[PDB]
């Protein structure tokens, strides 16, 4: 039983970076895979040991992923998710959501309570919000962090 | 861009994908995250996959299903397909990042062609292994 | 050199069809694979002629995409095209477009002036109104036919 | 749902695919149409491909990359890899539609697994071959 996770594959230079800051992101990725293997050894699906990994990449304002969001030409937030099962070979996605604080969670709900695939927008917000998921404002996204890039690549 | 690839103790594998998209992106433009294939791929006969990178690259080359189209039909293992894909095809079409692929043997891949790749692995029961930087 | 084009595939019955019914369809599929068949003879690249043929489906309203469109649940129309160059392998998709006649048209515009594959909805439509394609109103793809399938489907 | 596939004289490969989407259908969904390897496919070296038919099996199957990947990576024919996906593997996902396909040396495939397919094929300079049932 084995879990994988990733933060993002890019322009990682080691010379603009120090040791405390690399290990802030070290221990975020150690604690989330951990809670992944400890599901997988006490039995848990692959399904819901990568539902619960991507949703703390989410939550962990590190990663370009839920809180953390990296912002649009417009200043807003627009987050993609997929889920996809090995056993079952149905996905779910949501593109282009922005009302939805775990957008993974979403894809999941697409998956299990819609003869659909993919979702887009208001319509997939719509979905969610029918099957009790809960609407957050684009804010919760937002770090300084994230809007300095965008400053800096504006 | 985030991800996740699982196998479990009953040999089910899935993959699951979330991202931000790109600092200063157009409004409405879709990258690989949400589309099947693309971003993310998971198939108990084959392999778990999930892509992070160029989107216009990795959706036009199909990466995580072209992971396991590669293993499946072209008989490549894991590691074969990863370097195929991530060392050659995309490169050549221009586009840069990487994947994190777990196949039905629970054999494990972090491929990546660029200057790093924020990710990490374990066994079940056993002591992960993170890292940022290449190798 | 050689042209294929379909205008739908699924349960088209014969017991509900009349020959002059058939021959409506065979025509406007004759007709439209002939005017592929004469562009690739003069010359005319293999994207052009996609292109055309599938403008072509749209425009006739026999044929679900463009004039013609089935509705959605709200009564409305959501159009989806993509392209696919085989030498360069670019490719561009519009999904759930409403306010653009020729949706092909649209995703040729996003695999050509645009670094992306894909776009949707307003972005998607404001991206080639940007380029000079006509706004138009949702109406025009609209068909009694269509619209009595879906009062059949409620 | 609409599609053509091309070869040209200078060899090039092209796919387009269009659609309404399907009646009553949920408004912001999105089915095979705008979704390379999906609904469309096209790459000079292998086959042009359009699909059409119950979009979530399409997408989970990944039918239009599918052909490409069998015949390449699977050295099936343009026919066995469209009997492959079309015939057996999308029946057995509980999926029902078809494709039309062109491969680099010019033979066509037009499978289906429906009642009908609205279809329409021919060379440059001969006359076309249509059909509706089979
Ligand atoms: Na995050
Ligand atoms: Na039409």
């Amino acid at each position: 039983a084995v879990i994988a996770i990733h933060g993002g594959a890019g322009a990682i230079s080691r010379a603009q970076m120090s040791l405390q800051q690399e290990l802030r992101y070290i221990e975020a990725l150690s604690a989330i895979v951990e809670t992944g293997q400890k599901m997988l050894e006490a039995g848990e699906s692959a399904l819901d040991v990568v539902t619960e990994a991507v949703r703390l990449l989410e939550e962990c304002p590190l990663f370009n992923a839920g809180i953390g969001a990296v912002f649009t030409r417009d200043e807003t937030h627009e987050l993609d998710a997929c889920v996809m099962d090995g056993n079952t070979l149905k996905a779910g996605a949501v593109a282009g959501v922005s009302h939805l604080r775990n957008p993974v969670l979403a894809a999941r709900l697409v998956m299990e309570q819609s003869p659909h695939v993919m979702m887009i927008g208001e319509g997939a917000e719509n979905f969610a919000f029918a099957r009790g998921m809960e609407r957050v404002s684009p804010e919760i996204f937002s770090t300084s962090l994230r809007y300095e890039q965008l400053l800096a690549a504006r | 861009t985030v991800g996740a690839v699982a196998l479990d103790l009953d040999g089910n594998l899935a993959a699951a994908t979330s991202t931000g998209g790109m600092t200063n992106k157009l409004p409405c433009s879709v990258g690989l995250v949400p589309l099947v294939g693309a971003g993310c791929y998971a198939n108990n006969a084959s392999v778990a996959v999930s892509c992070t990178g160029t989107g216009e690259v990795f959706i036009r080359a199909l990466a995580a299903y072209d992971i396991a189209a590669l293993m499946d039909y072209g008989g490549l293992s894991l590691a074969e397909a990863c370097e195929r894909v991530v060392m050659e095809k995309l490169p050549a079409l221009g586009g840069s990042g990487g994947l994190i692929a777990i196949d039905h043997e629970g054999n494990v891949a972090l491929p990546f062609n660029t200057e790093g790749m924020y990710r990490a692995w374990g066994y079940a029961g056993d002591t992960p292994t993170t890292g940022i930087y290449r190798e």
